[PDB]
């Protein structure tokens, strides 16, 4: 029945994107909004060729779209950030809810320093 | 025997639960979705007759989905192939099989 | 007898009207957490494209190597007939590795209480 | 099929010949019938979780509701034939012939 | 072959069967029939279905009550069978017994169709999905469908509880 | 780690079900002008301990007519089943996270009547097979009741995690908004525990010692713990149900004694109900549940339904 | 007693106070002192398989920061 | 019971069969065949008797493993197929299984046993409503799934019924086991032309409705259970019986009466395929079913047998209830052969 | 796994307690101790005879009214539909049909216990 | 009028019971009905996100879709925050 395409593993080789859940869940909202249209793009690819091995190109820019968020991140509000995911990451269900005050300073980082 | 009361009146009573691929709650798909929306719209319109003969190719498709039973004899084709080439020790198998990987995420 | 029904009667309005606030703030709280995950899934869904798609590669190595010996087997053929991709069984992603990966990717979830 | 599809399959087998075969009382019939409607209602769900068809999981229930009114059924027509014979041995259950 | 999990529960399953099918006294009918449903739920559970086995180990177990009572009613003697006070129960569950252990052997050494089809085994987990998506249960929302596709389903279902009530006093009223 | 979980789950409860003994009996006393145990041991702090170790060095006894697998197994089955209810109880974290954990008490719960059953039937005595009759129909009278009241309360929850119960309850107890539900399900787990004016599968007036009339020691003793291990589960389960502490993730010791006096007050609850009122004729039981308590239930049923959407008051989690 | 029951009543709250404070102190103890996870459905689990596999030693509690990313 | 009861259970009898036949889910045709079953046993227990309760349980007992192998088949095939629609049964063993529960729902031979039995144990309204109307949902799932049928167990069947049905019906006093063994030949008739053509099932089934009723209506006309009673009803009323004595030679399958028309057409629709030694058989063999009936209307009608002086009172009274569609089943039972062709309009 | 381990142990920790309670002290078993309890007199008949049930017609009730708690157990998912009309108005036809089935029960003395 | 009054008032000294799950019931049954808040009942339960929102391949002739989550086009949820 023919044999099966797959890309070689060079293909497949980015940077990656190695933060815990804990800190990508604390900078979401600011990552969807920053990094929309890459991440736009790569699902619109991924639902229209029904096919992984079509859109690696589409994943390799959104990790990179990634990795400039978190570098502009790191470069202007490296504590207000470590504080605001260290609240989210100590509670089991990883709860907005119960810190407000460091969501409150890391927003207000956000929106002086960029 | 059969009286279609349902297309006559436009009914819908029980139709909306005889296949798969037909709008399921949250849009949850069936592990099986596009096969079976496959083989539908080959068969569709031109009688069993016909399609049991025209419609063979899209419905083993289908059915492999469901059972998988050539999937399985060939992974097992190679489990045994690996296992034998291990007993006379001339398979030396790689590190990421043995649980050695660098995980990404 | 009409105090009682009456104190009972506005207990119960005034527990209704306290849990409708509650409820309608714990419904945007949910509304607020959904939208993060929705923010965060095309990360996911890339590094799950890359995953799948690694274990494939792999595993058609190891099988070129293991099943060259036999002498009418094509490596890495296909079952269906169509060409078009059809996601792994989860049985070809780790039938050559340690029961313990096999373990974890089958009743991972269901066990973890 | 996996080899768990195979022990349903078994344990449906064995209930119907349970039932097919009686010995004395009624009530061990009966109990044959449900355990029919048990590996029935286990294999209908197995399939249906395995394929993760969505709305068929409404299905198992529906049968569980039926098979209380089957279940129900017998239990009443027992009651009678007890208050007939002071038994329900279906020996006594022998006044009509072919 | 991973902790053999699902197969032990399975067999467990037809042991039980085989228990109640050979019919020794409805108490020890029962007592299997109640055994086979727990371990059906332990089954249903191991494939993702919490909500069906839980609902299905209840309703066993209220069935299996109403059946005790109804046996300490109607169905007693003076010596109630077990499994090992007769010769007709005895072999009916030894052959159940050796049944299962053959078929099982065949179907784990060998590689053949008992009656429909072959199997090699390999355990349950091959099959599964490896679908990573949800903040929800499947099955918990394929259920709760009932209330809005199954419309059709609920008054089918209503009318025939409300007729098996009627029934059932017609059928008891006696005279 | 996970077995001494289980371990400082299991013991704890024993110990308290040792001493709960101890503390029904005296309350007993002391509402009935007396004192109660206050010699061995000082205020009788040791007499548990001496009960367990007299029914424990005493000869257990066989039945000639007994069946013996069952006449052992239901007892076990017994203590097994009183141990297992507590593993999903959040206080304020389960040792068994679940999906659906009243569910699961609730199909353990009608599990645990059979211990009963066959401890009656396998006795081959007549009383008692009538305390296992008696057991029958006791079951049959509360257990639709009991779900439906479950499923109407559970209704503002959500879901059937037993975690949510603290979240739902963050700001109100949950019996200001159903306390109809509340008596009807606080005499519901009156009946479902065997306890007084519901005692009637051991009936002691009635039935001598009823459905364990030839149990004695050890198997007796685990009977009688088991019972008062559901005891406490199900005030428990009343008290996270209906009256939930506020939880303080960065303090969760404030929750555990909050909830434990909660637990203890319904339980001392029991004791005075036992020591204040007469016992149910076992048909009366069946027709306060099947006539007074089962159409309010529906109706109330019909209205946490369509409370929630008519005001606009749906819980989260789907 | 009146006040004489109280020490048996004392003895069942110490004895009832273990599960909870014990379940609450192994739970921090195997988690890395934050409040085990909770998994109620399939997208939470894969968070936490995704937070073992990066963590580097094969724990899902042990968290990488914006240290981890250069 | 009550009248107001009694007409719910009907109903719900009815809808029961018409949930079989306007269903597309397999779900919802076993739900009806669920539905029949649970109204039918109070209808065949209201006349209260030890005869009619071991009638109604032996019906259970046989109608709840039919529907316990009938849903068995129907996971089989979504198994091997996920399909709920009613079509072409993508599995053979699930096909085999299908069709053994639809023979034992409808009483075909070997699983005939209960159909005397259930027959006997019953009142003639109930019997009536036994042999025609439950008769409905079974044959329209079988029509339904004709294409993938196994010719050769289902002719089996078919030829074995004929048999048994003749040689049974031999040996009876009792007009209701006579009743039920030729309901037994009939049904090999219907589901011997089966795999061939639905349209002659369709045929036959309306004719043999329409005879019995005939048949079962004259009976409760004329308050005869047995052959002996029958001999008495032409001292009373000898119109019924010489109507009695056409419809019998109707049911007998001589013409030019309408009973003629099924056999004849099928036996035609037999040839159209080759099947030549098939139809023989079972005309020859319907030939048992014509000599029990002949000696039904040689005791009724054609001789007369001894009376009773308590016959004079009977003749002073009249019939109270009147049977308003007893005239039109009479004349639909004999004299329609010339009518044939319109059996185009069935297909 | 978990909760097959706590089952395990508390299985485990039952039966030692049994084995402990039957192995520990002293038997003295002769036949008139271990015979059948009825308060001092020996018993007429056997207790393996039938016992009437007064309330069997209950018994078979709470059989069809178990499966109704089956039924509406799906609620609280049920209740985040888009459709809130016609799961509002199923489950109280459900409900409307549980009642009425009750009404009609008690209303033909099926409620009452044989005499 | 006057006899279901007395009717009425029979019930309420001899079986209270029946009187308050009836008159439960049939408020149950009839005030959603009479309700406003029953559409922000529905409107909530299909504000809640569960799956992903695909976006849709521009052609150039769809001003009513944003291109971005903050444009001003789309549906809103601030109903929702003042509920
Ligand atoms: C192949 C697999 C076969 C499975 C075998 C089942 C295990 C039981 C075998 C040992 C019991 C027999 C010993 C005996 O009778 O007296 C011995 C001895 C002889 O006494 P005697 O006075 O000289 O004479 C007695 C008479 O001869 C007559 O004495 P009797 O009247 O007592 O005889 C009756 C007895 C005799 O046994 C037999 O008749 C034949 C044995 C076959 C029984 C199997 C039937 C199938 C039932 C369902 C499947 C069960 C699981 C099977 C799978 C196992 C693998 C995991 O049968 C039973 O009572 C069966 C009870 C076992 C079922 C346990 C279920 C627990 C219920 C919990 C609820 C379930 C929750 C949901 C899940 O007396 C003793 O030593 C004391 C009693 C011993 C009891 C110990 C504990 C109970 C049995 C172990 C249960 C383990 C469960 C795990
Ligand atoms: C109105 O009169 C009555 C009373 O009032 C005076 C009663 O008390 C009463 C109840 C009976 C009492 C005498 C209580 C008897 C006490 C129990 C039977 C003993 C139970 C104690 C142990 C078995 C519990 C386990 C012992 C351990 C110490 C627990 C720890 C477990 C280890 C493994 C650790 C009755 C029935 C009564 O009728
Ligand atoms: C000609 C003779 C007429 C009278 C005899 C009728 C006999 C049958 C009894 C009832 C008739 C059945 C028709 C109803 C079929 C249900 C489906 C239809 O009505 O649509 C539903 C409309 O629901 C409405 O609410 C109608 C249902 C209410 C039924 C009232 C109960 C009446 C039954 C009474 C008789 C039954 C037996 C006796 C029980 C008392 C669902 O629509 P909707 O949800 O938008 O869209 C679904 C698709 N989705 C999921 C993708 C969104
Ligand atoms: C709370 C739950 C967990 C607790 C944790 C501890 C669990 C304890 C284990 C459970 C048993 C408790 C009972 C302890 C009493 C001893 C019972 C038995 O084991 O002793 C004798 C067992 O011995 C046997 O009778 C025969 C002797 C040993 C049999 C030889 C088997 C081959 C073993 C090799 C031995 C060589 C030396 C061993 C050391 C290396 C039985 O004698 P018997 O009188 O009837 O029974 C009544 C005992 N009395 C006298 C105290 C009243
Ligand atoms: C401000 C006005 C309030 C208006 C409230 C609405 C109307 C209230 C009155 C409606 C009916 C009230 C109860 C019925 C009248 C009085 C009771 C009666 O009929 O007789 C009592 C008698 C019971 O006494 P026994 O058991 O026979 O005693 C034997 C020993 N001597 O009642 C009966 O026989 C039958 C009772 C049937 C109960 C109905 C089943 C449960 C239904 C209620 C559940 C929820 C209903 C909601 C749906 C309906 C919505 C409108
Ligand atoms: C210490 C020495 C150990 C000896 C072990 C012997 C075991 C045995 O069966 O002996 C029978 C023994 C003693 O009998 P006697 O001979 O009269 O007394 C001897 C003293 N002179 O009887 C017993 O005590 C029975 C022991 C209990 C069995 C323990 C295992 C049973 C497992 C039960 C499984 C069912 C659990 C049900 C709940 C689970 C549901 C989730
Ligand atoms: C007896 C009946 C046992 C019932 C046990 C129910 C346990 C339960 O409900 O927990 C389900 C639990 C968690 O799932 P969720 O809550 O949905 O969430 C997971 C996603 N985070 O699932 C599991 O862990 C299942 C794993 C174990 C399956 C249970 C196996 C028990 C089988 C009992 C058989 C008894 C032994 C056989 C002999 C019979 C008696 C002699
Ligand atoms: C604005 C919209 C709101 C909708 C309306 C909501 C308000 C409705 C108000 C009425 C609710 C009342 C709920 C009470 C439920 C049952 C009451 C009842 O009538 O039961 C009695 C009997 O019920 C009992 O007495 C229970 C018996 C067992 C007693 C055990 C001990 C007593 C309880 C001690 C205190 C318990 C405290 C409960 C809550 C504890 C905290 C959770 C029936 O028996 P009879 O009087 O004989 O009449 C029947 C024949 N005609």
């Amino acid at each position: 029945p023919g044999i099966v395409e797959l890309p070689t593993l060079e293909d497949l080789k980015v940077q990656e994107v190695k933060v815990s859940s804990s800190v990508l869940k604390a900078a979401a909202h600011h990552y969807g909004a920053q990094c929309d249209k890459p991440n736009k793009e790569f699902m619109l690819c991924r639902w229209e060729e029904k096919d992984p091995r079509r859109c690696l190109e589409e994943g390799k820019l959104v990790n990179q779209c990634a990795l400039d968020f978190f570098r502009q991140i790191k470069r202007h509000c490296a504590e207000p950030f470590t504080e605001y995911w260290t609240c989210i990451d100590y509670s089991g269900l990883q709860l907005f809810r119960h810190c407000r005050k460091q969501q409150a300073k890391f927003d207000e980082c956000v929106l002086d320093k960029l | 025997p059969f009286f279609d009361v349902q297309k006559r009146l436009g009914l819908d009573l029980d139709r909306w639960m005889t296949i798969q691929s037909a709008e399921q709650p949250h849009k949850i798909p069936g592990r099986c979705h596009a096969f079976e929306k496959e083989w539908i719209e080959c068969a569709h319109g031109i009688g069993g007759i016909r399609a049991e003969k025209e419609c063979k190719i899209e419905f083993d498709d289908f059915v492999e989905c469901l059972l998988r039973q050539k999937t399985m004899k060939r992974l097992s084709a190679i489990k045994r192939q690996r296992d034998k080439l291990i007993k006379e020790g001339k398979y030396t198998p790689p590190p990421h099989h043995l649980g050695k990987e660098d995980p990404r995420p | 007898g009409y105090s009682m029904f009456a104190v009972g009667i506005g207990t119960l309005l005034f527990g209704y009207w306290s849990m409708m606030k509650w409820n309608r703030e714990r419904r945007r709280l949910q509304i607020e957490d959904f939208e993060a995950r929705i923010a965060l899934m095309p990360l996911f869904q890339a590094e799950k494209d890359r995953r799948v798609l690694q274990m494939l590669r792999e595993n058609l190595e190891e099988e070129a190597i293991i099943m060259k010996d036999v002498p009418d087997w094509k490596v890495g053929e296909s079952v269906f007939h169509t060409t078009r991709w059809v996601t792994p069984m989860m049985g070809e992603l780790y039938g050559l590795r340690t029961n313990e990966e096999i373990l974890s990717a089958t009743y991972g979830f269901i066990w973890y209480t | 099929m996996p080899l768990v599809y195979m022990n349903i399959i078994m344990a449906f087998a064995i209930a119907l010949a349970g039932l097919l075969m009686y010995r004395s009382h009624l009530m061990s019939s009966l109990l044959c019938l449900e355990g029919m409607m048990l590996s029935l209602f286990i294999m209908s769900t197995l399939i249906i979780l395995n394929t993760h068809f969505t709305l068929a999981n409404m299905m198992p229930i529906i049968l569980l509701v039926f098979a209380a009114c089957e279940a129900a059924l017998g239990l009443s027509l027992l009651v009678m034939v007890s208050n007939t014979y002071g038994t329900d041995y279906v020996q006594n259950l022998n006044l009509l012939q072919c | 072959m991973t902790m053999y999990i699902a197969f032990i529960l399975s067999t467990i399953f037809v042991i039980g069967f085989v228990g109640f099918s050979s019919k020794p006294s409805p108490i020890y009918g029962g007592l299997g029939l109640i055994v086979s449903g727990g371990v059906g739920c332990g089954i249903v559970l191991n494939f993702g279905g919490s909500f069906l086995g839980l609902m299905v180990f209840l309703i066993y177990l209220g069935g299996m009550l109403v059946v005790f009572g109804y046996t300490t009613a109607m169905a007693t003697e003076m010596y109630p069978e077990v499994w090992v006070s007769n010769k007709t129960v005895f072999g009916a569950f030894v052959s159940g017994l050796m049944m299962e252990f053959c078929m099982v052997y065949y179907a784990l050494k060998e590689e053949e169709v008992e009656i429909i089809f072959k199997f090699n085994g390999l355990g349950d987990w091959v099959i599964y999905d490896t679908g990573d998506s949800g903040f929800f249960s499947e099955e918990a929302m394929g259920i709760a469908a009932l209330y809005s596709y199954g419309t059709w389903l609920v008054i089918v279902t209503g009318w025939s509880l409300l007729i098996g009530v009627v029934v059932i006093m017609e059928i008891t009223r006696g005279n | 780690m996970f077995m001494i979980n289980i371990l400082s789950l299991i013991i704890p409860i024993l110990l308290a079900v040792a001493f709960l003994t101890l503390v029904e009996r005296k309350v007993l006393g002391y509402m009935q002008l007396r004192k109660g145990p206050n010699v061995v041991g000082p205020y009788g702090l040791l007499q548990p301990i001496a009960d367990a170790l007299k029914l424990f060095t005493k000869e257990p006894l066989r039945p000639a007519t007994s069946s013996i697998s069952m006449f052992i197994i239901a007892p076990i089955l017994a203590l097994s089943l009183a141990l297992t209810m507590w593993v999903p109880l959040p206080m304020p974290y389960p040792l068994i996270n679940m999906n659906l954990g009243v569910l699961f008490m609730l199909a353990m719960s009608s599990l645990a009547v059979y211990s009963i059953l066959w401890s009656g039937w396998a006795s081959n005595s007549k009383y008692a097979l009538i305390g296992a009759l008696r057991a029958v129909a006791q079951t049959i009278s509360y257990e639709v009741t009991l779900a439906i009241i479950l499923l109407s309360v559970l209704l503002m929850n959500g879901s059937y995690t037993l975690s949510t119960l603290i979240t739902t309850q963050e700001h109100i107890w949950m019996i200001f908004t159903s306390w109809p539900l509340a008596m009807m399900w606080f005499i519901s787990t009156l009946a479902e525990t065997n306890r007084a004016p519901f005692d009637l599968t051991e009936g002691e007036s009635e039935l001598v010692s009823g459905f364990n009339v030839e149990y004695a020691a050890g198997p007796f003793a685990m009977f009688f713990m088991a019972e008062y291990a559901n005891i406490i589960m199900m005030n428990a389960f009343t008290a996270i149900l209906f009256l939930g502490a506020s939880h303080d993730p960065h303090t969760p010791e404030l929750y555990t004694i909050n909830f434990v006096l909660k637990t203890l007050a319904l339980t001392i609850t029991f004791l005075w109900i036992r020591a204040s009122y007469p016992r149910f004729r076992y048909d009366q039981l069946m027709h306060l549940l099947w006539k007074s308590f089962l159409p309010l239930t529906l109706a109330l049923c019909m209205w946490h339904i369509s409370l929630p959407i008519m005001t606009a008051s749906i819980p989260p989690q789907s | 007693m009146w006040f004489e029951i109280l020490p048996g009543i004392a003895v069942m709250a110490a004895c009832l106070f273990i599960p909870g404070m014990a379940t609450a102190h192994i739970h921090k103890f195997t988690n890395g002192g934050k409040e085990k996870r909770v998994a109620h459905f399939s997208y939470q689990w894969n968070l936490m398989e995704r937070d073992r596999r990066i963590s580097g030693v094969n724990r899902y509690h042990v968290t990488k920061g914006l240290e981890n990313i250069d | 019971m009550n009248p107001i009861i009694y007409t719910t259970l009907i109903m719900t009898v009815m809808s029961g069969t018409m949930l079989v036949m306007i269903s597309s889910h397999w779900l919802l045709i076993w739900i009806g065949f669920e539905m029949n079953l649970l109204a039918m046993i109070p209808v065949l227990m209201k006349n209260f008797n030890p005869r009619a309760t071991e009638a109604a349980t032996k019906y259970f007992l046989t109608q709840a493993t039919a529907s316990m192998m009938l849903m068995m088949a129907i996971i089989i095939n979504l198994l091997y197929s996920g399909q709920w629609t009613i079509t072409k049964m993508f599995n053979p063993v699930a096909m085999t299984m299908m069709t053994m529960a639809l023979a034992m729902k409808l009483g075909l031979s070997p699983f005939h046993f209960w159909v005397p039995e259930v027959t006997q144990g019953i009142s003639l309204q109930a019997g009536l409503l036994l042999l025609t109307w439950q008769k409905l949902a079974p044959l329209s799932v079988l029509c339904q799934i004709s294409q993938s049928i196994n010719p050769n167990l289902m002719l089996t069947m078919a030829m074995l019924s004929i048999l048994i049905g003749g040689w049974g019906g031999l040996n009876q006093t009792q007009l209701r086991k006579i009743m039920a063994y030729s309901s037994i030949a009939h049904m090999g008739w219907m589901t011997a032309v089966l795999p061939y053509n639905t349209t002659m099932t369709i045929l036959n089934l309306l004719i043999y409705i329409t005879m019995t009723l005939a048949m079962f209506m004259l009976l409760i006309h004329s308050s005869a259970t047995t052959t002996l009673s029958l001999s008495h009803t032409w001292n009373k009323m000898p119109v019924i019986t010489s109507l009695m004595m056409v419809t019998l030679l109707s049911m007998g399958g001589l013409p030019p009466l309408s009973g003629f028309m099924p056999k004849w057409m099928i036996i035609q629709e037999m040839t159209k395929n080759e099947s030549i030694i098939m139809p023989t058989l079972m005309a020859m063999t319907a030939l048992l079913n014509l000599y029990f009936y002949m000696r039904l209307a040689y005791s009724s009608s054609l001789t007369m047998f001894p009376s009773t002086n308590n016959m004079k009172m009977k003749w002073q009274f009249e019939h109270t209830k009147q049977m308003k569609l007893l005239p039109t089943m009479i004349v639909l039972s004999t004299l329609v052969l010339p009518m044939t062709p319109a059996l185009s309009s069935l297909n | 796994m978990n909760i097959m381990l706590t089952l395990l142990t508390n299985v485990t920790l039952a039966s030692l307690l049994v084995l402990i309670a039957f192995w520990l002290p002293q038997l003295n078993a002769y036949s008139e101790k271990t015979s059948p309890y009825e308060c001092g007199f020996d018993p007429m008949g056997s207790a393996r005879l039938p016992f009437s049930m007064k309330f069997f017609l209950v018994a078979i009730t709470f059989l069809l009214f178990d499966l109704e708690i089956a039924l509406l157990l799906p609620l609280p998912w049920a209740s985040q539909t888009n459709n809130l009309k016609t799961m509002l108005t199923m489950a109280l036809f459900l409900l409307i049909l549980l009642a009425a089935s009750l009404a009609y029960e008690w209303t033909q003395k099926g409620l009452e216990w044989a005499e | 009028a006057g006899r279901i009054a007395s009717f009425l008032k029979n019930a309420w000294a001899k079986e209270p019971v029946l009187v308050a799950s009836f008159a439960i019931g049939g408020l149950a049954i009839i005030l959603p009905s009479l309700s406003p808040y029953t559409n922000y009942a529905i409107r909530i339960n299909r504000a809640t996100p569960y799956n992903y929102p695909v976006p849709l391949r521009d052609d150039g002739n769809m001003p009513d879709v944003p291109s971005h989550p903050q444009d001003p086009q789309g549906p809103s949820l601030e109903w929702l925050k003042n509920l």
